[PDB]
């Protein structure tokens, strides 16, 4: 299967420099050439650059050209963008983006890494449990969650019993508070008749402060 | 669905042997669609990218796709000495460039062994004779062979390709069809043969009843 | 330097035949300007579906081809499907670089209302020992689009210490949104419930929690 | 409507010729499918002979490639006589990542049989002065181009043959030759060389034809 993972998001200080990768699994990196697409919030897609297998061609964006640096590894088969000078416009999802061998040139999309252009601090999360009970039991199954509280900047994910269990999960979009804060709420659906045989751990990633939480969720008494 | 191909051919075995003729590799891209307007070639000599290759006008086929050609002419020597002449095809619809490579085999070359060979007596019973032409032990595979009679040219002959043998050199056999009556008139005919191991890149052998 | 021009939005319905079209600023799209469709679904998911004019990316329903009209470039979706709601940008290529389309929207008609699903959380103890209070109300599931959310303390209306989320696109093209309702412990413990009250096309799902 | 790029590709090979000239021998049509991914590895075959279905067919164990895809192969039994009377072979695979099944068919080069004609050339003159001599078997004439070739003695095959690939003629016929190459000893002492060709327009899909000096 063709993989491209993104890495190297967060928060960046306006006029600071970032250098993002994209592992690349699957294929033979060095056959193609690699794109670099950003999308800032409320815009559409903008085509930073790419580059050719041999690195002998790199082509950029006009406006962009003296901003970005792109290059590339084949031998560790990562590709880099180089960010210099940022600044708020720069707020966005870079996405690493390969071609198929013939056709279409945007084939392959990574799932982003979102750079954070904001003069303000890191804030980790904090995480409560949503215990299920009566109240959150509907017939055949039951709600339980993880509530995570005033972080910033985002992205937070959030996977249950380490990825073990998948079926009925639902992580909501973010709710940007008037403080500036995000808070997210992560819910997932079990048997109701499974409540009290086992706990369950949400597991909540929030990679821009180098920080997980894995939070134990009871049953209520 | 799947784009272009690319062929990669080496010189013809004739132009490699004189230097009165100009040997070339010939890169071909076939299925070439109205929607791939630029073929761009680019052309390395043992990895070092060289500019004197000449692409030819793209060409309509009757299944509506486009063969477009590159030409690289090459030196004699650098093709007999084993230089490595690589084809890379690329436009704006091949996120993977295509490469191709082609070189002459790489081992000491063995001189042809030409044979001619009569036809069976079983066969004198038709009204058209096969005349043989056995040409064995060369190295490399790439050989040129043709007829001859009363110093023009007999043109009624197939070749087989060359033979992997399991000495590691080739082997390929030479068809001559001609009338009996050509045959038991005493009209002498002739194998000739280039190679690169031959005296002057050229033997002849003849055959007559 | 150029701009590429895209329709905003489109509407089409099941089994129906739609155009989509792509300009270039600096006059006719040609095949020398290699022409891209990207398709974007919920969760920042894209997927390339054509390159060099018209040719499919692997695993792209025939139903979507490519093609040029004149000056324009377009994608023809014939015989839309409900799963083809999405974003589609298209790329032109310009000697030196590549320049995106503003994308167009597509709606796919047709689709049943669906009402939202409601489940709302009281603060858990732990929050509560840390001096703070949160109700969360979960919606999901819902379509078209479009919800509003009131708060009650009892039967009385609350709006202070309410946010909530504009709803998103899930995958299943139905919506999801939240609403968090923030007090203090103290306003918690002191009534019988708290209500979050979620109006979807003119019928309300009421859901109540209480700190007994 | 065609399939995208990128998907499965089907591959439909004839038995080989010996097998459809001997009654003991077993002839198998064989259907090959490359690029199968991981994430959609179930393939189905249904087989038809001259549109009607089949179900003797067996499909082998799927072979792991070193490019990461798999090797889906179908073997299906032909009756000798259905192969020769020109009966079509119809191979029709069905996958998750196609968007429409494949159908290959393969039948019998059509066109008029044509009996080969086998001649045995002995040493040039000139090769009589090697250590090895070279016997040679011209095999022409003959339509379609499957054929098998054999040089033998004393009920052995020769270890030291090699048979050229068919060449079509400029009557639209094929020829071939069979390189025997033996120690020339064996050759002065008068030892008996079999060319042995089998072929459908020959009498009894056999014939042999010996030399010795
Ligand atoms: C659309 O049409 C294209 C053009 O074909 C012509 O037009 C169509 C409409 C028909 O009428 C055709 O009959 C007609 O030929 C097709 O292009 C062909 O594609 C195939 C691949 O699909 C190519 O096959 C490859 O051929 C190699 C050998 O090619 C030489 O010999 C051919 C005769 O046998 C000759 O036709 C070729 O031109 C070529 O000739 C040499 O050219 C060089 C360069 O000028 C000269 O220096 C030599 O002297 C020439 N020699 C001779 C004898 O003339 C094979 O080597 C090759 O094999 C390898 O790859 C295959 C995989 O494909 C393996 O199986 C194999 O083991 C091996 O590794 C391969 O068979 C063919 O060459 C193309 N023809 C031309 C003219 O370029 C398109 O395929 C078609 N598209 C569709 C969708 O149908
Ligand atoms: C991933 O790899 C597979 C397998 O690749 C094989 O192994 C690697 C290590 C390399 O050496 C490859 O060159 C090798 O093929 C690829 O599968 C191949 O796909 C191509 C097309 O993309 C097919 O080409 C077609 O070939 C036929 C003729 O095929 C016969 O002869 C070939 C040698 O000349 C053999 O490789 C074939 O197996 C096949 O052999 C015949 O098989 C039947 C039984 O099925 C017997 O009855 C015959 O006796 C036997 N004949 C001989 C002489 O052995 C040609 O007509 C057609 O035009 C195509 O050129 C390959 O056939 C196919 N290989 C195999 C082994 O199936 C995938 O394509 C690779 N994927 C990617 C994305 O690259």
């Amino acid at each position: 299967e063709v993989k491209l993972l993104e890495s190297g998001g967060g928060l960046v200080q306006p006029g600071g420099s970032l250098k993002l990768s994209c592992a690349a699994s699957g294929f033979d990196f060095s056959r193609y050439w690699m794109n670099w697409v950003r999308q800032a919030p409320g815009k559409g897609l903008e085509w930073i650059g790419e580059i050719t297998p041999d690195s002998s061609t790199i082509n950029y964006t006009p406006s962009l050209k003296d901003k970005f640096i792109i290059s590339r590894d084949n031998a560790k088969n990562t590709l880099y963008l180089q960010m210099i000078k940022v600044r708020s416009e720069d707020t966005a999802l870079y996405y690493c983006v390969r071609p198929y061998d013939y056709g279409a040139w945007f084939a392959s999309w990574g799932q982003g890494t979102l750079v954070t252009v904001s003069a303000a601090s890191t804030k980790g999360p904090s995480v409560f449990p949503l215990a299920p009970s009566s109240k959150s039991t509907s017939g055949g199954t039951a709600a339980l969650g993880c509530l995570v509280k005033d972080y910033f900047p985002e992205p937070v994910t959030v996977s249950w019993n380490s990825g073990a269990l998948t079926s009925g999960v639902h992580t909501f979009p973010a709710v940007l508070q008037s403080s500036g804060l995000y808070s997210l709420s992560s819910v997932v659906t079990v048997p109701s008749s499974s409540l009290g045989t086992q706990t369950y751990i949400c597991n909540v990633n929030h990679k821009p402060s180098n920080t997980k939480v894995d939070k134990k969720v009871e049953p209520k008494s | 669905a799947g784009g272009p191909s690319v062929f990669l051919f080496p010189p013809k075995p004739k132009d490699t042997l004189m230097i009165s003729r100009t040997p070339e590799v010939t890169c071909v891209v076939v299925d070439v669609s109205h929607e791939d307007p630029e073929v761009k070639f680019n052309w390395y000599v043992d990895g070092v990218e060289v500019h004197n290759a000449k692409t030819k006008p793209r060409e309509e086929q009757y299944n509506s796709t486009y063969r477009v050609v590159s030409v690289l002419t090459v030196l004699h020597q650098d093709w007999l000495n084993g230089k490595e002449y690589k084809c890379k095809v690329s436009n704006k619809a091949l996120g993977a460039p295509i490469e191709k490579t082609i070189s002459k085999a790489k081992g000491q070359p063995r001189e042809p062994q030409v044979y001619t060979l009569p036809p069976s007596r079983d066969e004198l019973t038709k009204n058209q004779v096969s005349l043989t032409c056995l040409v064995k032990g060369f190295y490399p595979s790439d050989i040129a062979v043709e007829w001859e009679s009363n110093g023009q040219p007999e043109n009624n002959y197939k070749t087989t390709p060359p033979v992997l043998d399991s000495d590691g050199s080739f082997f390929l056999y030479s068809k001559l069809t001609v009338d009996k009556s050509r045959w038991q008139q005493g009209n002498v005919f002739s194998c000739s043969v280039m190679h690169e191991a031959l005296h002057n890149h050229y033997t002849q052998k003849s055959l007559s009843l | 330097q150029a701009v590429v021009t895209q329709e905003s939005a489109l509407t089409t319905s099941p089994g129906e035949t739609v155009t989509l079209t792509c300009r270039s600023s600096t006059g006719a799209v040609t095949t020398s300007n290699y022409a891209n469709w990207v398709q974007e679904k919920p969760d920042h998911l894209f997927t390339g579906l054509i390159g060099g004019t018209n040719k499919r990316a692997p695993g792209v329903p025939a139903r979507f081809s490519g093609s040029l009209i004149g000056d324009k470039a377009a994608l023809t979706i014939t015989g839309a499907q409900t799963e083809d709601e999405a974003i589609y940008f298209c790329a032109l290529w310009y000697s030196n670089h590549w320049v995106f389309g503003g994308g167009t929207k597509l709606t796919v008609l047709g689709q049943p209302k669906a009402a939202p699903s409601v489940t709302l959380f009281p603060p858990s103890s732990e929050e509560l020992q840390a001096n703070k209070a949160t109700l969360v109300c979960l919606i999901s599931d819902f379509y078209p689009g479009a919800v509003t959310v009131a708060w009650k303390a009892d039967s009385s209306p609350v709006k202070a210490g309410v946010e909530t989320t504009t709803p998103s696109k899930q995958s299943n093209n139905k919506y999801a949104a939240s609403s968090y309702l923030s007090l203090t412990p103290e306003q918690w413990k002191s009534h019988r419930s708290y209500s979050c009250q979620v109006t979807h096309e003119g019928s309300t799902v009421e859901k109540t929690v209480a700190p007994t």
